[PDB]
């Protein structure tokens, strides 16, 4: 069983999201926060195989507590909706595990994580210099 | 002499210059606001559309609990777009200017209007009686005159807003050519109800005077 | 002081004229949003609100619906993510690419490296500087005859700071600003910025605008 963390801001779309992943065999929602610090505190504490991230976030963004997770053993894949200049570098930097798009079919986020868990680097083409 | 042309032309182009980035300023404004808006509710629409079609057979209670709420989340942000010109201020007539352009070019008449010199701050109740009159004005055009030009004017004079109609056909209307259930005289008693007026001249072509109070 | 009155009224003007170009581009706007968008989350409503109507009576139809509702969101959502990346303008970074290839394609050796790269820059700001980085180039190719173009792109203090020079001659008059030179000068002091040229061995183009 994949123990999973989600940081989403946005209430409706979090708790969407651990609805989604938690109708998986193989996974469970552990904790949900709504602050980069929230994902800090859990991770750090709590030891999750995985946090769900959102970037723009209140406080500490998500790409800020990937950055204080680097060296944690937790894989870290970002959810975006839109691609903003550098967040891809700064992700990769941060050593973000999956760089997906937060609308993309609950399908694809699944297997992200289970690719993620293989050792596997999963990024969105969209969210790469595309085109 | 007209050396003084050149300057007021040197003038409005900066100024337009000016004007284009406080356009610019604004469109950007606009897409941060939509960013969130339309971005956020979209991908929460997909996301809960996605969870209903899996909860269709296992929770048909929660798959429809969801849909409601996917429903509700495509209605605000449809009316959000709509928000985002917070003012609605002449607004309906705009767009039967755009309907009537649509119209004359369809029927190979020209179209002569100036879309600068138009009234907003009239009410949004004579606005749409307004509107409703031009479309008919130009229907009867298209339908009855066999024009080549018509010219629309509208002008906001003292506390009346004024719309001419006026076209270069011929008029084929009987000596009293305002009849119950139909549109001369349905513009006529309209206009009337709301303390406004319809005059027609006949001569050259037909051209249409409607006038309503500003409110 | 009876001028800071003064200034209150010139301000309050420049914000009632600013008010009347916003309130149009706002009505322009809002008409094309609704024209490509406004039928199709009209339509993921209806098909969502039928798809909950079959859940129990029909709910391979349900199904199918939502297959849709959930196809044209994916669609609509990829619609705005083009329309707000197209709102915001030429990136610096993009502008950076164009000039070298405009350099490179009129046989003009391009200098430039990278030093103190502004860290954040309002969309605003960086669109006029793109602008304006475009036009001291294109009057390098058309007019200089130089064989080297060196740009500097800084954030010094409170100002991010371009400068254009070039190894050409000057072609205008003692005063060249009437076109290219006041266009950028007005933009740039617009958005309280400046605009300074020296003309001695060759062009030199010294932008600045705050950040
Ligand atoms: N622009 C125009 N040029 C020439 N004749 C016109 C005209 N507008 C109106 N007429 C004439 O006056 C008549 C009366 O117009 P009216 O608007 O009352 O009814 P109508 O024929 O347009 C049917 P309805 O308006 O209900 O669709 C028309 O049938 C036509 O003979
Ligand atoms: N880098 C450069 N090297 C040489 N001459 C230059 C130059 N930049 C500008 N000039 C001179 O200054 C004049 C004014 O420049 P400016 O950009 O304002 O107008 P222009 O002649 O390019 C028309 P526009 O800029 O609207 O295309 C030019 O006509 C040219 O003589
Ligand atoms: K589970
Ligand atoms: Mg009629
Ligand atoms: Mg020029």
């Amino acid at each position: 069983m994949i123990s999973i963390f989600i940081a989403e801001d946005q209430q409706m779309l979090l708790g969407a999201l651990g609805s989604l992943l938690n109708l998986e065999d193989d996974m469970e929602v552990v904790g949900k926060g709504t602050t980069g610090q929230d994902a800090v505190d859990f991770v750090k504490k709590r030891q999750p195989d995985v946090c769900i991230m959102d970037i723009e976030m209140p406080g500490k963004t998500g790409l800020e507590a990937a950055e204080e997770l680097k060296d944690t053993g937790c894989k870290i894949i970002i959810l975006t909706t839109f691609a903003r200049p550098g967040y891809f570098q700064r992700a990769i930097k941060a050593g973000v595990k999956g760089y997906l798009l937060k609308d993309s079919p609950s399908e694809e986020l699944a297997n992200a994580i289970r690719s993620v868990m293989n050792g596997k680097r999963i990024y969105a083409p969209e969210l790469m210099e595309d085109l | 002499r007209k050396e003084r042309e050149r300057l007021e032309e040197k003038l409005e182009d900066a100024n337009e210059r000016i004007a284009e980035l406080v356009k610019l300023e604004e469109r950007q404004r606009i897409a941060r606001d939509l960013e969130d808006t339309l971005g956020q509710k979209l991908s929460l629409i997909g996301l809960k559309s996605d969870l209903a079609r899996k909860l269709i057979y296992k929770d048909p209670e929660q798959a429809a609990r969801e849909l409601k709420s996917v429903q509700q989340t495509a209605r605000t942000s449809l009316n959000e777009v709509r928000k985002i010109v917070s003012s609605m201020k002449g607004i309906r007539l705009k767009d039967e200017l755009i309907n009537i352009k649509q119209i004359l070019e369809a029927a190979d008449i020209m179209f002569i209007y100036e879309e600068e010199k138009w009234p907003e701050n009239i009410s949004l109740l004579n606005e749409n009686i307004l509107s409703m009159c031009l479309k008919e004005a130009v229907t009867n055009v298209v339908k009855h005159s066999q024009a080549k030009t018509c010219r629309v004017d509208i002008q906001q004079l003292w506390k009346e807003v004024v719309i001419t109609v006026s076209d270069d056909g011929t008029f084929k209307g009987e000596e009293n050519s305002f009849s119950k259930g139909h549109g001369l005289l349905g513009m006529r008693e309209r206009l009337e109800f709301a303390n406004g007026s319809l005059h027609i001249d006949t001569e050259n072509g037909t051209k249409l005077t409607m006038a309503i109070p500003n409110n």
